[PDB]
Parts: C-alpha cells; structure tokens; sequence
C-alpha cells in the first residue's frame, strides 16, 4: 500500500515526510526530479521500489510504495490529498505548506492511515481536523503589422544554448549552467496566436535561475503573437540536472620536472543516434615547454607553441563513444599551476534539458491550421566556458 | 455526446451594439459561471452553466465558426459575441485569461476540422 | 560541547511556555515543538515535557501532542514507549476521536514491549459503540501484524474482523476489508450464501475508497458456478460509473475476470463506456487507463474495436500519453478506419516534439505492416511528409519507407527518385543506413549507383558500424549485379573494411565478402542475392497473468508481480 | 584567503553571512543556499572540505549550527578547521555558554567578533586572551 | 539597547511569512518617519533605529533608506554609535557619490584619531567595503598608519590587512616605496599578532614583488624557529602558535630555498622539528590538537615538496604520511592522499612512496567515503611505473568486483592504460582486458575490446588461453554485454582449441543470444557460421536456429542480411566453398 507520502520541493528539499513501513527519499531525489536525460513516466520503479508522484505548482508529491498497490487509487488518492489541501489553504506552494506543517500532519493521519486511504471527503474532515490553516484589453498589437500575407506559413524555432561547466578532475560537478534562448523566425501569415508549451526544465560570477521574456510573451503554456520573422522569444540561465554533453578525464602524470605524460579521455554522454560537431579541446602546457610528442588516434592535434596548449581538433564525435589523447611533454627546467582543460562543441540537443512539447498557432478571421503551418525545431548546444579543472 | 472542452471562469456581458470591446460594460459581468462545448455530431454547442449546480444558462449552436453564431471581437483575442438560440439574441461572452479564449477558439476549429473532414470520407 | 546548553536558547524558552499552566500558550508552545521537528532541530530533550501536556481535556492539546509522538512513534521508536503508560488512559476516556487516536499512534511503535499493551485496548476499541473508532481499530490489527507479532492472539484478533465484514457502517468494511486483504499475505472465509452477499450490500454503501479494497478482493474470489458468476458481475456492473478514477479499474478488475461464461455479449458493450470515459480524467490516471486498455485491447479486442476516436492524441497532453494514446492507436488500426489514423498520424508528424514525431512517423509504418491493404496510403503519407522537407522527418521517413520497401518488394520502387533528391539532407547514422539499403538493393534499376556509393565511401571512417557494414553489403550486392562497372568500388571497400578498419565486425565481413567474390561469383549471387524472406505483444501466458492484475501497478509496467 | 563565513541552521537560517568578495545580493542568496544543500547533508564520517564551486567548504557541525568558511583550494585546510574551533571558543567565552538565539538578539556583536579574528578575507587574531583582552574592552567603552 | 529585543522576537515569533512581512514594513514605516520626519534623535535612539534597519537587511529584506542617517553616526564620540554606524555602511553597500565622500569624510576624522578603538575601527570599515572610491584616498595614509611606531600593536594587525585588501582590489594604487623595509622589519615584533598580519601581507606582495621581498626569508625563517623549537598567549591546546606557523610557513613557499646556507642549516632543522613531533605522543587526546599540530605538518610537509632541496625530508614526510593513511579521522587520510599525489611526482621521494603500496590498497577497499576513495585511485595511478604494475592492476580488478557505481567508471579507465602501458609481455595484457571486461566490461570502451582481440588473432600462444578465459566467463548468467561480442567472436575464430564440447559452446552463446542488442545479435550470427566450418558435428543444430523466423524474418536489416547468408553458406551444395570462404583471417597490420 501507499507507503508513504513525501512533499517536496522545487530543489528537493524534504518538506513534510511520513513514513509507513530513509533510502527511499534520496532515491526519489536524484533519479525523478534531478532526471536527466530520462522521459518522465509518472510512475517508475527503481531498484525495487515504486515511486508515484503528482506535481502541483512546483510541488513533488511522492507515494512512495514497495508492493502492488493499485496505481489508480494512488493517482485518485494524489489529487483527493490536494483537494483537501487546497480547501485549507488554496493554491499549493512551498510558502503555503511551510505555513502549515502542522495542519498537513493532522491530515496525513486523518486522510490515511496506515498507508489506506480514508473518508477523505472535505465535509467530513471538518469534525476531526482541529488545525485551520493559515492563507495568504490588448487594443492594438504593437510589434505586428496588419495584412501580412505570406504564401506559406512556417514557423523555425530554433532553441539555441551554451553550456558552462567547470568539473573537478574527480568527476564532481563543481560550476554548471547553462544560459540558452529561444529563437522562432515566425513566417505566419496573418494575426496569429501561438501557445508555445514545453517540459517544466525552466524556472518562470554566480549565475541565477532566470527566465526573460518578448514583450510579446504572456504569463505553464506560453502564449502570445509573434512578431515578423526573427524575435529573441525567451531569453534563460538554469543551474539544475544539466545534461552534460562531454566528460573530461584529465590524467596527467608528472615525471619530476623534465617530462609531462599527458592523457586526456573525452566520454560523450548522449545518446548515440545524435552526432556532435566540431570538437575542439585545448589542453594546457607548462610555460617553458621545449617539444611535444601528440599521439592521438582519432582526430588531429597539434602544439600551437604561440598559445601553450595542445589544441585537438576532432571533426566529429558520435554519441557514447570515446577517444584518447597522449602527449608526453618535454619541459625545460617553481611548480606548474594547471590552468583547465577547455572544450569547445556543438551538440544537436539542448544541454540544459529543454524540450519543446507543443506549438499550436490558431488565426481568426483568415482561417487556417496548425497542420497548414510547416514547423522546424532546431536544437543547437554550445560550449561556453566549458572547462575541467586538470 | 461528447465533450469538446469544459472551462470554469467565463463572464457574459450584455452588447449595447464592428463589436469593439470597449464599447460593452466590461465592468460587472451580466452573468458568470463554467463552459461547457458540447459535440451533437455536426453540430456544436456552447453551454453557459452555473458553476456549483449546473444550471444551463444559455445555449448556441455554432455550425459555422467563422461564420456569425460565434465572433471574435476585433479589439482583443479573449472576448467574444454569440449569438444564443432560444430565438435569435446575441450576449457576449469574456474570458478570462488568453489560454482559456485560445482554448476555446481551437475546441471549435478542431470540430469543424472534424465536420468538414468527415464530408471528404463521404465523397471517398 | 558547544550550543547545547540546557539553559536557555530556543530549548529553555520552550520550557518555560510548556510548563506555563494556561493553556492558551501550551497549545501555541507545541506548534513550535512539531514546526521545530520538521526542519530538523533536536527537540529530544523537550519530550518528557510535552507528554505533560496530555494530563488535560482539551482536545486540541491532545492532538498535537500526539504528533509529537507520532513522528516520534517511527523514527525513534525505542523514546515513543516512554508514554505508552498515558496511551492507555486515553484508550478509555469518552469523545471517542481520542479512543481512535491512541490505537492509531500505538499501532505505529514498532516495539514489541506495546503487545500486552495494545492487545487488551484493541478489543475494547473493535466492540465501541461509535464506528470511528472501530474505522481505525481493524486497521490497527494490520497494524499489529506487521510488527513481528505472529501472535495467535492476534488470530484470535482475525475472529474479530471477520465479524466485523457484517457490520452496519460501511465506513468500517472499508477498513475490515483491507487489512484482511493485506494480512492475507500471511483467510478470508468467501462463503457464498453470506459473505459475498454481505460484501455486495457494503458495496453499494461504501466510501470510494472502501469500493476500491472489496473489489480487489473479489479479483481473489473464484465462483462455483457459471451460474453465480452471472450474480455477481451483476452487482459490479453499477460500480462503472462513480467519480473517481479507482474504482473503475476494480470494477474491470473483477469483471475481465468473471468472463468465465449471452450474458458475455451483453457485459461488452457495458465494458466498454467506462474505459472510454476513463480518458476524461486528471494526465496521471489516463497514464494508468492506458495501459489498462493496452491489456485488454490485446486480451479481448472486440471490446473497444469501435472506439479509435477518443484514442487520438491532443497537444496539450504529457508525453507519457501521448506515446500511449499513440500506441493503442496502432493496436485498433483495421481496414475500416485506416483513412481516420492516418489522416491523423499526419497531423501529428507535423508536430515539433522530436521524440514524439519520430515515434508517430515510425506508427504508420506499424500501419503499413498491419493493415495491408492501406499500403498505397501509408506510402502516399510518407511521400507527402518529405515534402514538407523537414530534416527530423525525411530522416525518419527514410527509414519507415525501407520497412515498407522489404515487407512490400517491387511494387513501391518508384519512389526511390523522390527519397534520393533529399540525399544532403541525411546526417543521421539510422537513416543513411537506410538510404544505402535502398541504393544497395534495386541498383539494377538506379543507374549511377556506382557512384552514389562512391560519394559514401570518402567518408567511409567516422561513421556508424551500422553504416559500415551496409555499406559493405550494397557495393558487393553492386558488383554482383554490375560485375563490369564498379569493379573499381569492390577493390576500394574491402580494402576499406579489412585492410585500414580495426572493428572485427566490420573485418571480418570483409574477408567473408572477399573469399567469396575470389572464388566463385555464380554461388556468390546466391548467397549475397537470395530472395529475402518478408518481415513482419504481449506474450500469453504473461497477459493473462495481468489481467487477473488490471488495476494493479504490475499492470501500468507490463510486468508480473515477482518484479516487485 | 577567506570568501565568507556562514553561520547557519540546519534550517538554513543564517546567523552570521559575512562576505569578503563582491557579490551582488543575488548572488549572496544562491551561494548561501548552495552551503547548505551540501552541508546539511553529509554526516561526521564524511571530511571537512567540501569542494565547493571554485573554492572549498570547510565546515563544522556544532550542534545545530554549522561554520562554513569558505576558503580558496590552494590553502590549508587544515588549519582553517581550527580557525573555525578558534572563533567558537571565542564565542563561547564572550556570550558565556552561547546558545543559538545569541547570534539573533547580538547579530551586531557577533560582527565584532568576526572583525576581530577574522579581517579582510584573512585571520587577523589568534588569540583566545588577546581577542577578549581586547573584546571586553570594547564593552565598557 | 533593549528595543531591539521587543523587535526581533516579534518577528520570530509571527505565525507566518506574510505576518512577517506585515510587521516587517510597519516597522520601516516607523523608521522613515522618525528620520526623515526629522525630530531630532538624541543619540542611541538612533543607534537602535539604524540597528533595526540592518536586522531587516539581514532577513533578506530591501532597504533603500537610512545611508545618510548612519553616516551622521560616525561622528559620533562614543564607540557603541560608531559600531554601528561603521557596519551599516560596510554591509548595505551603496553607490552615492554624494555618500561616498561624506563616509570618507569621517573615516579621515577616524583615522586621524589616536584612539585605537576608533582607528581599529576604521580599518574595520575599509577592509570590508573596498571600494577604489576608498582605495585612491587611502592607499597612501594606510601604510604610514602601519609602519610609524606610535601606533598601537592591536592597530597594524588591522592596517596590515586593510593593505591586504586594498591591494587584492586595487593592485595598480598601493605601490612598493619606502613601505616595503618596515613591514618585513615586522617579523621582529614582540607580538605574535603583528607577524600574522604581517606575513599575510607579505605572502600576497610577494606573488608579484618576489624580490623586493627577500630579506623576509632570514626573518621568518628565524622568527618560526623560535616558534617550533620552543608562548603561553598563543597556544592552541599545546601546540605553539599554529596559524601564525602556518602563514610563516606559506611565506616560505613564495620563494626558492634561501641563498644564505646559515638559513638553510636554520630552516631545514626547523622543517626536522615539526616532523618529529608528529612522531612524538600527544599531549593531549582532543581532536582540535591533532589537528592543529597537523595543520602546521601539512605545510611543512608542502614546504619541502615545494623546495625539492633535500632527500632526507622527503623521505621521512612519506614515511610520516604513511601513518596517516592508517588513521581513524577522515580528514587525516583525505590530506595525506593529496599531500602523496604531489609527493610521488618528483624525483627525489618517487621510490620512497612506493613502499607504501600495502598501505593504500587497504585505504582503498576499506574507506567509505567516495572522495577520500577516489584520491586512493589517483595516487596509485601516479605511484605506478613498471616494478609494481602488475601488482596494482591486478589490486585494482580484485577491488572493482565488489566497487560501487559511483568509483566504476575511473578504475576501467585507468586499469585500461596501465595494462597498455605498462605490459610487459602480451599474455598478460589480454589476461586483464578480459577479466576487465569480466568485471566492469558496461564500462570498457570499444577502442579497448579491438586491441583485446588483436593481439588474440595477431600472437600463437594466447590463442589458447583467450579461448578459455571468454568460456568461463561467459557461464555465469548475468555477463555483462561487451564479453558477449568480445566472447562470441573469439570462441568463433578459435574455438576448436577447447574442444566445453561444441554443443556446449553453441548452447551457451545461444543463451546470450536473446536479450541483446541488434550489434550483439549481429556479431553472434558470424559465430554461428564459423561453428559450420570448425564443428561439423553441430551443423544440424545451428540451422535450426537460423531458419527460424526470430532470425530470416527479423525486423532490422543487418541481422537479416547476415542470417539470410550465413544460411545459404551451409545450405547451397558446397564444402570446398565454406572452408574457403571462412578459412583463419589473416593477422592485422
């Protein structure tokens, strides 16, 4: 049965928590809401335990159960829980609940017990819970023209990234964000409104969870009127479950202060069917290198003796592959600070995990359809600052 | 019968007529209460019903949607002019944030894109 | 230490308000204590003092004492014993919420000290007189059996439960019917003149929880006859439309069951409404009406054989179903309503979500397989969407059309010209294996496939293995067909595959290509160019274990219950 | 050198934030609440130094409380985990036996204390009797 | 002041956020009234209105008014109004230039004081807002503050680090005069104090001015000399001055060793001191003494691997970091597997840390801590060269059968080059490859599988021993997937040399046909052709698997071009022609 309920939030913070019979909390943690690349079933079993959760208003609310309970009544039984909850406190928040903790303990004894649900009609509840809780015309468009009148309709929404990253040579995620836009040459005909939707990836020196608008934007659905052609629609930075696009393995061994053995290891972390292009990685040298010896199997590389850095230039890299670079340093005899390892890419995905779900467009008088309208996605990732500490 | 889309949060206000929406009250809804599209096979219907009981306060029947039983206001994309079937009478509806008209103007696009695609089946 | 203490801060601050003897800021000073206990703040050494705070008759004191011993009760069990000796004083007071709250917070001390503790207030508590009370007392006996209490004293509880399934409120066979249900994992006596006909009479008077557990256990229930199984589903039947989501399920749950049988045409047609309108529900239940149907569309097709329309797929639904609505769509493709799937899986291919139109571009291919004579169709929809020169479309339609090109040989090749123009466009290591496929076979018909190969051959490294080893089988499928031309290509890519490639895979279909065409190019072509045979669920023994799991959660995984 | 020194609950209240880079007042609240998604989590078997994001955590569980200070890689580690021991002895024997709710209602005085071992991204003072030599002082005066 | 206690436990004691905010902007309502209703506040009746402001600052709040009213509070004559008008202005750090030269204004009226409460004070409110709006008028009146005599001790602590600070934000407007001959004449002080601000500044200057500074080498050198071989001021339970031996040491790391050999006679016999008391019992069982006289042995430690100067140092700071891997606090092992990993790289203590090889290993299986586990892993990567290579790889598959998740990754990397690396003769390189893909194979590259199998078909005699590591390693049930292609090409091209009969092998390679991928699948149906032309005996029982419809029939092209062949191979009327076409391929280049 429902083995017990756990509320968190956007970070995964465990606000309220009960227990029916933790490892189950964390495992709900990184592999549901810090998911990377995985689809989001509602449902999931991992490592023998079923995870169900219903997301409202930026709120996980795990039933994390073992046995086989009947997923229906868990799913009608997360949303009976909200319906009470928000008769008590209205909309369902992170400020809300922090407020109420103690209201909500006296409904997850009332509402069930021992993992069963209960009579959880909200007129009944009212003679067992003594807690009460505690609350708290667009004239004329602007930015479009009337009487555009196109020969086909289009719509070329291109979400262009670049990803930062600065990784401990461990493999510790250290620095990660990735600032991305999202670019639509709108090529529609008419006065048409979009409702642009996506997954919930994007949060409506040190970089800050952000998310800028158009002025044309409108606010889980954006909606709005596109201007003509080319408009910078959604301007963001998110810091959260970066899908990193490359690992970078810096092994590097010192040999007294005469030679450097330099092997540097790129593992590609997507999925093989996408293809990265362009790859550069530079690797760094000690100021007073006298001649390097670059033995690299896949792609070229070079010593570029103006810059001091092992510039290695792979053309393409498929996904989940892997490639090896070795470079025994000579030096000329202070020790060698190790500045990064840069890399630079492109990947046909977003890195910071945006998808777009829907894109309808609907025009009034002059009719015509999402299915008139020819639409192009375009996913381009980029490196930024994309560096590994050596 | 099916159900196109159903919605809370819809607002009539009475037409002293073009349409322009500043020219209606726009201030105290005449009536309020939940939207209902109703699908009797060709023909649709939009149901203004009271949001606790369900009392149906008043009816159209669309047939055409760019045709006159429903008209989008020329000033905004969120309100609207029906005309209801009792007898011809036109109220106005408003709606209230731009998903539910956008909503709305699709639940009776894709009907009549399933009425006119229906009639390409009959000539196959 | 440091910043402990006993002395003031915030702990001796709390003291102070919880031996304050107005109550008007005892019950303001545990609001603290619990609001404390969440964030994570030792207030272990407050708990003699809030259990002070039950010597009183305020019923709101004691509740919020209580949940100061109910986290308590599970997370330090061996500190929640310290108050067991005012548990029991309050198994015996009147307003008896505070009767239900002591069993409820002693069935959660996993201690086995609470057992002669409980097990004399547990059987005043299942005799009370106010049926709330008997609502949490037959849950505390699945309570007690989960402590490690094989207790045939507790057996002597179950006397107890079974009598209460012949109760008066139903609020109690809610409960009495679910832990009897779930202590039945170590039992409940079906006998069939009084207790099915004492568990239908709750059914139709229950909460819609307490409808969900007798269901699930009438899904454990095996009729004598053919006869009573026409007089139960009878009485079930009623329960396919109920506002919740739940219900249902174990209403189809008990009824695909009990079609061991007229009655078996007749319970069709009713079977088959409320798992359409099982759809208009909240995104997570449809995720589980889904792949409810997905068993019973593969157990007993003739149920929602009518029914494709309300399984089209809107675009303001998650993903989880809209690759759900999409598969089942799939599985009720016939002959009749072809034209209504494929006029619509091209209005999906028209979509922006990647992930979604490249598995409803691969759905009218599982359209052109299944249905066969819609062929010319799913091939006029594929044509049409390269078209729309969409560079995630053509590069999945180009893969769909080399399906359909092997189950359907030599009568869809006309095409070929119209596929080729989109060459540039090909970047994906799936598609450009498909492409050189379609090169490779019917090269007696393209007439510069020698040279379509060549321009895939400068590039023959950083490429796929898929690519490379197709590859490899077109051009020798070219020089067996054109032994004259591009000889030239066989000396290039064999010297390509073995001489410079380190993959074994790739090398060793090398030199099987070369000691073939070297020795005798008569049997080559009947080994290289036989006539392949044409292409083309859930397996039975697995589907009908889930369909005695319908509403389950072994269900929504396809999975049997050993997984778990 | 010394980034900041943050006082915080397990909560994630802070009692003492003082800042010794140019940070804007956005950025303070992110790294703040970067301190004690780490902190808060990992127990005392795990090491004192966190590799935080271009610099290291060191940090001390003191009984609710937690002193991160927040120091460049290439400095000792070691002996700034006792320059935390060392600010809370000077803690202790200034505010007598000092409780949590002391660095709420003295927030003011606790800067003192900072600016008294612990000046410019640096330790100024070592000196458990020279700080309150000096400290008690400054409260007659 | 009393008023702020009735203020703060108003706050904290509200019954939510927004009852917060409510008393939160009532009470700015009350604070703007008061000031810039302008009745005039006599004195600590603003000090605890400007208090209350920066107790709202301090909840996160915006405060945007007040800056003016506290600058009337520096010239006040009491030091508990200067507190906290000096910290006002330090933490809401503002941008008027109207307030900028008014707060300037009376730091100047501070400065010229001779209270060192108030120039204490001053150098408080300079070395935290930093600003060059401060820089450019004070970069040149700080260090006269700092060097001329009359100034109290407890005052060049302050003007030490508010030269510190202002050089660390403004390097081009603090230049090196005649400032620089008394602030190394500092390491002569009779305070411990004034050397530990002093040697913080002269750590920082001489990053840039290395040889301005020189003549501080003979002045720490003999100031940590009385420090070490010893202060009842300064110790830190025992241990004599730790954080001032610690900044004295790291001065020390600035420089190379000392020119004057009577120093290094000094500084050497100093650098014995410190590690033969971390030889010597404790004198007390607390842990903030171990770490302490730890904190000044992991800088005496890294001064000598910074020198690189003499052998018998280095040699006994390995030895003594071989008992600090053998330790039950876990911050003594985390450092002293950083303190190895710089140590095994130069040339002087690169034999010496490789006696500590038993030590790690059990460091390594035994810790649970992952962080402190992975510097295990990149010591013994660093401490490997050919006269312990075997030993370690061998150590490092014998951990990875039991490794986590997390740590798998990095030891399948490293294990992959040392075997590459460092073999010493090809049966035993393709001994661990195979057990690598035994063990951990998920991980193992398809770069590494290829040179696996080239040396296999490339050499005579580990043809033999291939075939019967990949056999025994394919019989347990859950293999991992690349031993199943690594394993089914190898017992395809020499599986005549265990033949365990050929029923077996087939059977076997059949049952790790199904669950598989479409390359795994792929390359197993060239297996099965080969088993035609070896076995002759099986042939009947391999075309009974591929005639079947899983395989002529199957849904991707590959697997069905390659069963429809493989096929007719062994079908069409021809012995010659098989034992032709698949005869023993040639070596590779």
């Amino acid at each position: 049965m429902i083995g017990g309920l756990f509320i968190y939030n956007h970070k995964g913070e465990v606000l309220i928590s009960r227990v029916y019979r933790r490892n189950a909390v964390d495992a709900f943690r990184v592999n549901v809401i810090h998911a990377r690349q995985q689809v989001r079933s509602p449902v999931t079993n991992i490592a023998r335990t079923s995870f169900f959760h219903v997301k409202r208003s930026n709120i996980w609310l795990a039933a994390v159960t073992k046995q086989n309970v009947n997923a229906a009544m868990v799913f009608e039984f997360l949303y009976k829980m909200c319906d009470v909850m928000a008769a008590y406190f209205g909309k369902i928040s992170e400020e809300n609940i922090k407020n109420n903790f103690v209201l909500i303990y006296e409904l997850l004894d009332e509402i069930l017990d021992f993992g069963y649900p209960q009579n959880s009609e909200t007129g009944a509840l009212k003679t067992f819970i003594t807690q009460q809780g505690i609350k708290s015309v667009t004239g004329q468009i602007g930015w479009r023209r009337e009487g555009i009148k196109y020969r086909r309709n289009e719509l070329f929404l291109d979400v262009l990234e670049s990803v930062n990253l600065l990784m401990s040579p461990q493999g510790q995620v250290l620095s990660a964000h990735v600032s991305g836009r999202v670019v639509m040459k709108s090529y529609l005909s008419g006065m048409p409104e979009c409702k642009f939707g996506m997954n919930d990836k994007i949060v409506i020196s040190i970089a800050i969870d952000d998310c800028t608008f158009h002025q044309c934007v409108r606010l889980r659905s954006i909606s709005f009127i596109p201007p003509d052609g080319e408009f910078e629609l959604m301007r963001y930075r998110t810091t959260k479950d970066i899908i990193l696009p490359f690992r970078v393995i810096p092994l590097v061994r010192e040999v007294g202060r005469t030679k450097l053995k330099v092997k540097v290891v790129i593992k590609s972390n997507f999925k093989p069917s996408l293809l990265a292009q362009k790859i550069e990685v530079r690797i760094p040298t000690p100021l007073n290198t006298s001649g390097v010896q670059v033995i690299c199997m896949k792609g070229k590389a070079k010593y570029k003796a103006s810059e001091n850095a092992i510039v290695w230039k792979i053309k393409r890299m498929a996904g989940m592959k892997e490639s090896q670079i070795s470079a025994e340093i000579e030096l000329l005899p202070k020790k060698w600070a190790r500045p990064p390892i840069s890399m630079n890419f492109e990947v046909p995905f977003a890195p910071s995990g945006l998808k777009v779900r829907y894109l309808k467009v609907f025009e009034p008088k002059l009719n015509y359809s999402d299915h008139d309208v020819i639409k192009w996605v375009r996913y381009i990732g980029r490196s930024g600052i994309y560096e590994t500490r050596c | 019968e099916s159900v196109l889309c159903v919605k809370p949060e819809v607002h009539v206000y009475r037409i002293p007529p073009g349409y322009r929406a500043s020219e209606w009250q726009l201030d105290q809804p005449s009536w309020s209460g939940r939207l209902r599209i109703t699908a009797k096979g060709k023909v649709a219907y939009i149901k203004l019903e009271d949001r606790t009981s369900g009392e149906l306060f008043a009816q159209a029947p669309v047939d055409q949607f760019p045709g006159t039983a429903v008209e989008s206001v020329t000033d905004s994309s969120r309100y609207f002019v029906i005309r209801i079937e009792d007898r011809r009478a036109f109220i106005g509806l408003g709606f209230g944030d731009r998903g539910d008209a956008f909503d709305f103007n699709v639940a009776l696009q894709d009907h009549f894109k399933w009425v006119k695609q229906q009639c390409e089946f009959a000539k196959q | 230490k440091y910043f402990t203490t006993n002395k003031k801060g915030e702990i001796f601050e709390l003291k102070a308000e919880l031996n304050n003897e107005k109550k008007e800021k005892r019950k303001e000073a545990v609001k603290k204590v619990i609001a404390a206990m969440t964030v994570g703040k030792d207030v272990s050494s407050l708990f003699p003092d809030v259990v002070n705070c039950m010597q009183t008759d305020n019923l709101e004191l004691k509740k919020l004492v209580y949940l100061y011993l109910m986290n308590y009760a599970k997370s330090q069990p061996d500190m929640a014993i310290m108050a067991v000796n005012s548990f029991v004083k309050d198994c015996e007071d009147p307003n008896p919420l505070i009767r239900a709250l002591a069993v409820r917070t002693m069935g959660c001390i996993r201690v086995d000290k609470i057992t002669e503790y409980l097990c004399e207030p547990l059987r005043k508590c299942l005799k009370d007189e106010d049926p709330y009370v008997r609502k949490t007392a037959a849950v505390c006996v699945a309570k007690l059996h989960d402590i490690n209490a094989q207790m045939v004293e507790d057996q002597g509880f179950l006397d107890s439960l079974r009598d209460l399934i012949a109760d008066s409120n139903p609020m109690v066979v809610a409960n009495a019917v679910a832990a009897l249900s779930e202590i039945s994992e170590s039992n409940l006596l079906d006998l069939n003149p009084q207790n099915i006909n004492k568990l239908l009479t709750a059914l139709n008077e229950c909460t819609e929880w307490g409808q969900i557990f007798i269901l699930d256990c009438l899904s454990n229930y095996n009729p004598k006859d053919d006869r009573e199984a026409q007089s139960i589903c009878e009485r079930v039947t009623p329960r396919l439309s109920h506002a919740n989501s739940a219900v249902v399920l174990s209403a189809v749950k008990v009824l695909m069951k009990f079609l061991e049988l007229d009655y078996y045409n007749m319970l069709l047609k009713k079977l088959a409404p409320p798992l359409v309108t099982l759809l208009s529900g909240e995104p997570e239940v449809q995720y589980v009406a889904l792949r409810n149907i997905n068993l019973i569309v593969q157990k007993r097709p003739e149920i929602l054989k009518q029914e494709i329309k309300v399984f089209f797929v809107k675009y303001n639904d998650p993903i989880y179903v809209k690759l759900e609505k999409l598969d089942i769509m799939i599985r009720l493709a016939s002959q009749a309503n072809i034209a209504q799937v494929l006029a619509e899986l091209k209005e999906y291919a028209t979509e922006v979500d990647v992930d979604f139109v490249r598995k409803a571009v691969r759905a009218i291919g599982r359209c052109a397989i299944k249905v066969e004579q819609s062929a010319e169709r799913c091939v006029s929809t594929l044509l049409d969407l390269i078209q729309t020169k969409v560079n995630y479309v053509v590069q999945e339609a180009i893969v769909v059309i080399r399906d359909i090109f092997r189950k359907y040989p030599n009568k869809y090749e006309s095409i070929i010209a119209t596929l080729c123009e989109n060459l540039d466009s090909l970047d994906e290591p799936d598609a450009r294996a498909a492409m050189i496929w379609i090169v490779g076979e019917y090269a007696e018909r393209i007439d510069n496939a020698d040279e379509l190969l060549e321009s895939f051959l400068e590039g023959f490294h950083d490429e796929s293995t898929q690519v490379q080893l197709t590859l490899l089988t077109a051009i020798v499928k070219l020089f067996l067909k054109k032994p004259s031309e591009t000889q030239e290509l066989v000396q290039q890519v064999l010297s390509l595959a073995t001489q410079d490639s380190d993959n074994p895979d790739l090398r060793d279909r090398g030199y099987i290509y070369w000691r073939l065409l070297s020795t005798d190019p008569v049997t080559a072509k009947e080994v290289v160019l036989s006539e392949k045979p044409l292409i083309s669920l859930i397996e039975p023994t697995l589907l009908d274990e889930l369909i005695c799991h319908i509403g389950s959660l072994a269900s929504v995984y396809h999975k049997p219950p050993n997984a778990f | 050198m010394i980034r900041f020194i943050l006082i915080q609950n397990r909560a994630g209240k802070t009692r003492l934030a003082k800042w010794y880079m140019q940070f804007d007042d956005d950025e303070k609240q992110k790294l703040i609440e970067e301190v004690h998604a780490v902190v808060t989590v990992r127990d005392a078997k795990h090491t004192n130094f966190v590799e935080f994001r271009n610099f290291k955590i060191i940090y001390r569980r003191y009984a609710g409380l937690y002193f991160c200070i927040c120091v460049d890689v290439n400095d000792n580690n070691l002996a700034y985990l006792e320059a935390i021991h060392n600010f809370v002895e000077v803690l202790n024997e200034y505010f007598h036996n000092v409780c949590e709710l002391d660095l709420v209602f003295n927030f003011y005085k606790v800067y003192t204390v900072v600016d008294e071992m612990f000046l410019a991204g640096e330790i100024r003072e070592t000196s458990q009797t020279k700080v309150l030599k000096q400290l008690l002082m400054l409260q007659s005066l | 002041m009393r008023g702020l206690a009735v203020f703060i436990s108003d706050i904290r004691n509200c019954k939510s956020k927004e009852a917060e905010i409510k008393r939160i902007n009532k009470e700015l309502a009350n604070i703007r009234s008061k000031f810039k209703g302008d009745k005039a506040l006599d004195g600590y009746s603003k000090k605890k209105y400007v208090c209350k402001l920066l107790f709202i600052f301090l909840l996160g709040h915006d405060i945007d008014f007040g800056h003016m009213e506290a600058v009337n509070l520096l010239s006040s004559n009491r030091y508990t109004e200067k507190q906290i008008g000096y910290l006002f202005i330090s933490v809401l750090v503002n941008s008027n230039s109207e307030l900028i030269r008014l707060i300037n204004n009376a730091i100047k009226n501070d400065l010229a004081s001779r209270n060192p409460t108030f120039m204490g004070l001053a150098l408080h409110c300079i070395a935290n807002v930093g600003s060059r709006e401060m820089a450019e008028a004070f970069a040149g009146e700080i260090p006269k503050i700092l060097v001329a005599g009359d100034t109290m001790d407890s005052v060049k602590q302050s003007a030490a680090l508010c030269l510190l600070r202002l050089y660390r934000t403004s390097p081009d407007l603090v230049p090196m005069g005649d400032w620089t001959s008394r602030v190394v004449h500092l390491l002569n002080d009779q305070h411990l104090g004034v050397v530990t601000a002093a040697t913080s500044l002269i750590t920082t200057l001489a990053q840039k001015n290395p040889e301005e500074f020189k003549t501080s080498v003979s002045l720490a050198v003999s100031r940590l000399s009385r420090i070490v071989t010893s202060l009842q001021d300064y110790t830190y339970y025992f241990v004599p001055a730790p954080w001032l031996s610690v900044k004295l040491l790291r001065l020390l790391q600035c420089y190379p060793p000392p020119e004057d050999p009577a120093v290094r006679g000094r500084l050497t016999e100093c650098l014995e001191t410190i590690l033969n008391k971390a030889q010597e019992p404790p004198k007390s069982k607390k842990v903030q003494h171990s770490n302490a006289k730890n904190a000044v042995l992991f800088e005496a430690i890294s001064l000598i691997i910074h020198h690189d100067s003499e052998p018998n140092l280095l040699v006994r700071a390995c030895n003594q970091l071989g008992q600090f891997l053998q330790h039950r606090e876990t911050n003594l092992r985390y450092l002293a597997l950083e303190s190895m990993c710089t140590l095994a790289s130069s040339e002087f203590s690169h034999e010496a840390v490789k006696t500590h090889i038993e030590t790690v290993i059990n460091a390594l299986k035994t810790e649970r801590d992952v962080s402190v586990r992975q510097r295990a892993v990149d010591l013994l990567y660093a401490m490997c060269d050919r006269s312990n290579a075997q030993q370690i790889v061998a150590e490092m598959l014998s951990y990875l059968e039991t490794a986590d998740y997390s740590i798998r990754e990095e030891i399948v990397l490293k294990v992959a080059i040392l075997a590459e690396k460092y073999a010493v003769d090809y049966t035993w390189y393709v001994d661990t490859i195979l057990n690598l893909i035994r063990i951990a194979g998920d991980y193992v590259s398809e770069e590494v599988w290829y040179r696996v199998i080239q040396i296999v078909i490339n050499r005579d005699d580990v043809q033999g021993y291939a075939a019967k590591t990949v056999f025994e390693a394919l019989q347990a049930p859950a293999c991992h997937e690349n031993l199943v292609k690594v394993g089914g090409y190898i017992l395809g091209e020499f599986g005549n040399l265990i033949a365990s009969s050929p029923l077996i092998q087939f059977n076997l390679l059949h049952s790790k046909f199904h669950l598989c991928s479409v390359p795994t699948r792929a390359l197993l149906l060239s297996t099965y052709i080969k088993f035609v032309n070896l076995f002759p005996e099986v042939k009947a029982t391999i075309q009974d698997v591929l005639r079947s419809d899983s395989q002529l029939k199957n849904a991707d092209v590959e697997l069905q071009q390659r069963a429809v062949e493989y096929l007719r191979l062994s079908t069409v009327a021809s012995t010659d022609i098989l034992a032709t076409v698949l005869e023993e391929m040639p070596p590779f280049p």
